[PDB]
């Protein structure tokens, strides 16, 4: 297209692209030159300088900085080319139609459409840098689920992305709420039919988009109780053990492949979904520390063409066998030894998954800053699908929870009770409220300057009917 | 019909064209109609048609901005077609030119564009320019982007985005791509070859389907550095309108290991995906040098990848690959077979007309003074390639600046406009620049053209007729040779005393058949023998084949023909196709020293003696060398010619040169004493007093004995 | 299908796994045919390449070839212009043993090639493909195809006068009026330039004992020397005497020794190889 592709993407990408991120440096004591004129040590440091990152204890390079590096590496202006897209998502599937004179793969292949050997290697750029939980309650309730039932859990985490000043051109995913799909949790694992999950999540995500959220990851708990007097949990995931066994890696790769990130610098228009997965395991001590991870782009394009399956060894992923419709070339994984030489080891029977991951830094908002949480809620109306526990959404709980506040007034108190994510979802599910009335409800419950909108809402006949039936109902 | 004449429009509107009533009737146009107008360089625009009977029938009027956008001048022809399917511009993003907007405060949009587009419905296309005249200011803009693309009508409701950083004006000019054929001169033959080899496959592919053939794909241009190969490729690509994908050699070879292959693959894939396209691989010799060069694996993988890509494109895709190399032998031999760069083109130094064209092309922005004699400079510049001429112009301008530097205050950073006006290059500046020129094209063998007729060679009528019947007849009447089943003779060998003018005969023979001439002097042959030269005999004959019909000339062949070099020469001579109009002419002074193998049939068999000039020939030579010199009125050179019996042409040149030296000495002495615009007979007598024959009697007798032996060898 | 440069263009350590998988797949889906095009690039002469990779690839190829020799119905075919360029170790028993030589075609071969290529072109009635075949000597098939392409290009160039390049489309009558004339083929012959003869090649000759004069005793001697061993080896075996190997002609230059050699070759119907003095 005679230049860079034309498409509209997230605002974070645009604003990051506008910046250049150069880190200025002052006159070094080793310079030999007048005030003006910078020689080699006084020049600005590019944002992708690996030395700075590894010197500041940052293990990855804030993907946008990687994009800047790639653009600088080539694509001279005014001449030298007609623009070559610098980013391309690797694809391993055999070209079903090459036809230099041969027939399709099932009964014929040439050397031009043969998937070349794949060299697994740890990725160097992580798309999303910092995953941030707005409030401790959001995950405290989730862990309380396990406390009460004892079984594991699993839930998507909606939220939005923004800049992250602490890292060069870094991004942070702020999670606002957690929604628990219908799943059959158990002592050692959890199970859930994919069809129901996707069907439900389609409408749930539509409603969330209407509210201004977005599905930005999945969080599951892998916790076991220790023998100490208090509540302590073993640390089964450390350097020696497996950080993430095969199956969770596979599921994360599938999820990433199904949540592509739209980008302006690829032929297809997408690259390396901004999807973050969080796991709760417990730190070296008995705490309930959390963690974050993200499977690299090669693993993203590796699971799509099958080629991987779980192995009885937790820390290693099995490799499948060649067959029609699935061609699996030799997989070499590259590591580094203590002598500073890269070694390629063939691992067909099984290979560790440490080369298919990048780790993110979890955290919580500073407790001495402005509060921009969408929802001051999540300690109230029980969450959606806690049928296994006693929690159950229904008229009676609404009557017990959100009746006395509305029946009198005190709108300041009411607002916080109306800004609860699951409450909004439930009332929308009832379908009592009219579409536009619900739209103004969400605009009042997820936005400031809400006095007039809240008054209008309580004016609309829909809310009158809601409160009347709620009071009448036991 | 639609070839409307261009004329300057009275109105200042940027999207209004006035047409004649008669033409409007012919094309069924009407007032207010939006029409697509195409001019030159495939440039197109959208103009609102207005009837205007003032113009002559078949003429249209457009303003300055539209003509600038169309890259056309007044008096040209433009084609106007209906544009009824133009939609309203949903959103137009436009940015101004920085220099124009300097000194403007407030919102530029409201000041200029808001009245300009409201109730205007001006069609706008990407890459166009419109100028707004507001108050006491005039500001130009650009149609940066239009939605829907690529053009649309800016309605009242159309949204306009003026936000954005200023656009520097220097980019448009200093990046003057889209150069047409008018920017290339002196190489019409090669330009025509490339056009007939590229345009037809791309512009009219249906031709080859009708004839049912696979058009040639690869093309390989080569010649001395600085002869405009890249310029020709750029011009052809721009005129053809194809998806040009320039690739550099050093740029690709500067990438990390394992990246150059990826760049090549991506480039070829994109070129294929957007057919038609034209890939230009500049300096291919830097990617795939000769095998004996670097043997590193990184230097082999790139070559293998390039070969695989070249072989893999054979399909219904319209992809043409053009490569440029200094010499044909630098590239790996594997890149010169079928399905690859099998078509070759040779670029040679231009002739006088070519140099004149180059000077005019470059010397159109200079503030030249009146005393300019471009023809004189073209005559006095021999062996200059285009780059050398550009450097000459730059140096002349620098010399003019130096001369005018006296009226400039270096410390002050501002210069009076009056001084700037006085700047102007002069003929003396160009002569000084020539004095400082450093040509380097001639350091190696290069194809060139000569313009010597049967008038600079005096006498020797029998030799002239022999050469004519040997060379000219085959070229002009090959059908007769086919009818009689006779294979034309390849080459001849001139032998005789030095200075007889063998080179002149070779140049004349080349000129008569209109054939390019290649020269190989003795020092070049010696350098090839020692292997320290940049070219080899095989390369010379490859260039001769490429630039056919050519005439290869070897000088003082006896130095090497006293052998590896002679073996290579014999192999090449036997290899060349007989039908090819390539003639190898050898010159030597000691024919018996030549290796007998050279004289065998099917090779330089014909042996032609070149005698010394006779009295009439000497007189003609003297007159020819003195045509452009001021002589004494009433002076006769017949006596001098008579007195110079037995002297060679070089001797006569020496006599004339000494006479001129004495004349200049006397003139300089007179001027210093201060007259003699010409040369008096006394100077000629003084010069003749020092005459000395360059040929001894014994050598002439030996040449005569050899000639008699040769005649006897053919006399029965 | 495996190409030489295509495999050679891969990163280090990946030009061998491709060969491994190729041979493994060929074994899996037998019967299979493997065409290692341009085998020289992946197995040049031992002295040409000293790099480690250039020997790893060759060793891998040799190991796969040796391991392939088994009941599996898999056949390996390789092509290379220079027979000696291949690593000598590749020409032993259990490897590329059987060798086939491709020589430049003769007049009949040239006629067949020209007919095969000149079946779609709008040839004019005044075409004498037999004459072109007779005149073209030393033209390999690629040269003949290039000749036809150049002739068609010349025809379209001549017709360009009535063709308006500015218009994207052309009048249908002009497009349908294209016709290749004999003069176009002659011009293409003039332009073309074969290169096969630059190196030694195998070709056939059709000189009989009539284009030469005299030398009757010499002709009889040559017949006794060459023809009888070829035509009637049975009697030579009966007498147990092996035939003579070579012969040496000497005499004044220009007597026609080359024609005698060609006639001898024709009589035994044997291909003729030549080595001129410059060679
Ligand atoms: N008609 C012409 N022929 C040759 N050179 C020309 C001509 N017109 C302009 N030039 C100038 O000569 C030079 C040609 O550069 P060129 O040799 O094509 O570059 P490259 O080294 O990439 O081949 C440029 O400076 C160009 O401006
Ligand atoms: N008709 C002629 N016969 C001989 N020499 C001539 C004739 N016309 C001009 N010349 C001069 O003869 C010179 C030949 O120079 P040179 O090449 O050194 O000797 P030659 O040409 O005999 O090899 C040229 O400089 C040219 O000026
Ligand atoms: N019987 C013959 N005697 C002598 N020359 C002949 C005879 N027949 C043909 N020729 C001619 O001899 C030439 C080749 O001569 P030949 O002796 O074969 O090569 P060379 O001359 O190199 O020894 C051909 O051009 C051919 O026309
Ligand atoms: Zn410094
Ligand atoms: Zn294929």
């Amino acid at each position: 297209r005679y230049g860079p592709l034309r498409i509209k993407e997230l605002a974070v990408d645009e604003e990051l692209e506008k910046e250049d991120g150069l880190i200025p440096r002052q006159k070094s004591k080793l310079c030999k030159h007048g005030d003006r004129g910078m020689c080699e040590y006084c020049s600005p440091l590019p944002p992708w300088d690996k030395e700075y990152h590894e010197k500041n204890k940052i293990k990855h390079i804030s993907f946008h900085s990687y994009l800047k590096k790639l653009n600088e590496n080539a694509n001279k202006k005014e001449n030298g080319s007609s623009y070559i897209s610098p980013l391309s998502e690797p694809d391993f599937r055999i070209n079903k139609r090459c036809h230099n004179g041969h027939e399709p793969w099932p009964r014929g292949i040439c050397s031009k459409c043969q998937p070349s050997a794949i060299t697994l290697q740890q990725q160097e750029f992580r798309m999303v840098d910092h995953v941030e939980f707005q409030k401790s309650e959001i995950i405290n309730e989730f862990i309380q689920a396990w406390r009460y039932t004892g079984m594991q859990r699993f839930g998507y985490m909606y939220g939005s992305y923004s800049k992250y000043d602490n890292t060069p051109l870094g991004i942070k995913a702020v999670v606002e709420a957690i929604y628990e799909p219908p799943q059959h949790d158990e002592q050692d694992g959890l199970t859930m039919d994919v069809e129901q999950v996707k069907n439900e999540m389609l409408q749930i995500d539509r409603q969330a988009q209407e509210m201004g959220l977005s599905r930005i990851g999945l969080i599951f708990t892998d916790l076991s109780d220790a023998g100490a007097g208090d509540g302590s949990v073993f640390c089964k995931r450390h350097k020696d053990s497996f950080f993430l066994s095969s199956l969770e890696v596979i599921m994360a790769a599938r999820h990433q492949t199904r949540h592509p990130n739209v980008s302006k610098y690829s032929e297809q228009g997408f690259f390396s979904s901004k999807f973050v997965t969080c796991v709760i395991s417990g730190n070296l001590e008995g705490e309930i520390d959390i963690s974050s991870y993200q499977v690299s782009t090669e693993a993203e394009a590796l699971v799509t063409a099958d080629m991987i399956s779980g192995s009885t060894f937790p820390s290693m992923a099995y490799i499948n066998d060649t067959t029609d419709e699935r061609y699996v070339p030799e997989i070499f994984y590259m590591k580094s030894n203590e002598y500073g030489i890269t070694v390629k080891e063939n691992a067909k029977p099984a290979f560790p998954v440490d080369y298919l991951l990048v780790t993110l830094t979890h955290g919580f908002p500073n407790t001495d800053t402005e509060t921009n949480s969408k929802f001051v809620s999540s300690t109230g109306f029980p969450w959606s699908n806690r049928q296994a526990m006693g929690q159950s959404q229904d008229y009676q709980e609404l009557k017990k929870y959100l009746f006395n506040v509305a029946s009198s007034g005190d709108f300041n108190l009411l607002h916080e009770k109306i800004s609860n994510f699951h409450l909004l979802l439930y009332i929308n599910s009832l379908q009592i409220l009219s579409p536009d009335e619900w739209k103004l409800l969400i605009e009042s419950a997820v936005k400031n300057e809400w006095e007039e909108s809240l008054l209008k809402l309580v004016s609309s006949a829909g809310w009158q009917t809601l409160v009347m039936i709620l009071q009448e109902s036991g | 019909d639609n070839m409307l004449l261009v004329d300057d429009a009275i109105n200042d509107d940027n999207s209004v064209i006035a047409i004649n009533s008669n033409t409007m009737d012919k094309l069924e146009l009407f007032r207010g109609d939006t029409v697509l107008v195409k001019g030159k360089k495939r440039k197109d625009t959208v103009l609102i048609v207005l009837i205007d009977d003032e113009l002559e029938d078949g003429a249209c009027r457009i303003n300055r901005v539209v003509r600038n956008n169309l890259r056309i001048r007044l008096g040209d022809l433009v084609t106007i077609h209906p544009c009824p399917d133009i939609k309203y511009a949903t959103r137009i993003s436009v940015l101004p030119i920085a220099d124009t907007i300097e000194g403007i405060t407030g919102n530029l949009f409201d000041v200029f564009l808001k009245p300009y587009f409201v109730e205007a419905y001006r069609p706008v296309r990407k890459g166009d320019h419109f100028v707004v005249r507001g108050g006491m200011r005039q500001v130009e803009f650009k149609v940066v982007d239009v939605e829907p693309e690529e053009y649309a009508v800016v309605a009242q409701d159309t949204i306009i985005h003026w936000e954005g950083e200023p656009i520097n004006r220097e980019d448009e000019e200093n990046n003057m791509n889209e150069v047409g054929y008018d920017d290339i001169g002196g190489c019409r033959k090669q330009m025509a070859q490339i056009r007939e080899m590229v345009e037809l496959p791309l512009r009219h592919p249906q031709l080859f389907k009708a004839i049912g053939i696979k058009p040639p794909r690869g093309v390989l241009m080569y010649g001395p550095p600085g002869t405009g190969k890249t310029l020709m490729a750029r011009a052809v690509a721009n005129e053809t309108g194809a998806f040009f994908f320039l690739i550099n050699g050093p740029e690709v070879m500067s990438k990390m290991a394992g990246e150059s292959e990826s760049n090549l693959r991506k480039a070829f894939e994109e070129a294929e995906k957007n057919a038609p396209a034209i890939i230009f691989i500049d300096e291919i010799d830097s990617i795939a040098p000769k095998r004996d060069k670097t043997n590193g694996e990184v230097e082999r993988r790139v070559v293998s990848q390039l070969l695989t890509l070249m072989d893999g494109m054979k399909a219904r895709s319209n992809v043409v690959v053009i490569a440029a190399t200094n010499r044909p032998n630098s590239i790996d031999p594997a890149l010169r077979r079928f399905g690859r760069f099998d078509r070759e083109v040779d670029i040679g130094i231009p002739d006088a007309t070519g140099r004149l064209e180059v000077l005019r092309i470059h010397t159109k922005n200079m503030k030249l003074a009146d005393d300019v004699d471009l023809e004189a400079l073209a005559a006095e510049t021999h062996g200059y390639v285009g780059a050398d001429i550009a450097s000459l112009c730059s140096e002349a301008a620098m010399q003019q600046i130096r001369e005018k530097m006296d009226l400039i205050d270096l410390d002050e950073d501002e210069i009076d406009a009056e001084v700037l006006d006085s700047l102007g290059v002069t003929m003396d500046n160009f002569r000084f620049a020539l004095g400082n020129s450093n040509p380097s094209a001639l350091r190696e063998t290069v194809v060139e053209s000569v313009n010597v007729t049967w008038d600079d060679v005096g006498g020797l009528d029998e030799i002239k007729e022999e050469l004519k019947e040997t060379v000219e007849y085959p070229v002009l009447h090959p059908d007769q040779y086919t009818k009689f089943g006779l294979s034309p003779s390849k080459g001849v060998l001139f032998y005789g005393p030095p200075g007889t003018g063998k080179t002149l005969l070779a140049k004349a023979v080349a000129t008569e058949v209109s054939a390019n001439f290649i020269s190989v002097k003795g020092p070049e042959l010696l350098s090839m023998w020692y292997g320290e030269s940049e070219s080899n005999i095989r390369d010379i004959f490859d260039k001769a084949r490429a630039a056919a019909p050519t005439v290869v000339f070897l000088d003082e062949l006896d130095s090497i023909a006293k052998d590896r070099v002679v073996n290579q020469l014999l192999t090449e001579m036997d290899g060349m196709n007989a039908k090819k109009n390539v003639f190898v002419i050898g010159a030597t002074n000691r024919p018996d020293q030549i290796d007998p193998a050279i004289l065998r049939p099917g090779r330089l068999d014909q042996l032609i003696y070149v005698p010394l000039p006779d009295e009439n020939a000497r007189l003609s030579i003297l007159n020819a060398q003195l045509r452009k010199t001021p002589l004494e009125p009433g002076l006769e050179l017949t006596a001098i010619a008579k007195a110079t019996q037995g002297f060679s042409g070089a001797d006569l040149l020496y006599i004339v040169q000494r006479a001129a030296k004495y004349a200049i000495k006397d003139s300089i002495e007179a001027h210093r004493q201060h007259p003699v615009p010409y040369i008096t007979k006394e100077h000629f007598a003084e010069a003749m007093k020092t005459a000395k024959r360059s040929v001894s009697d014994a050598e002439l007798r030996r040449y005569e004995a050899y000639s008699q032996q040769m005649k006897a060898s053919r006399g029965q």
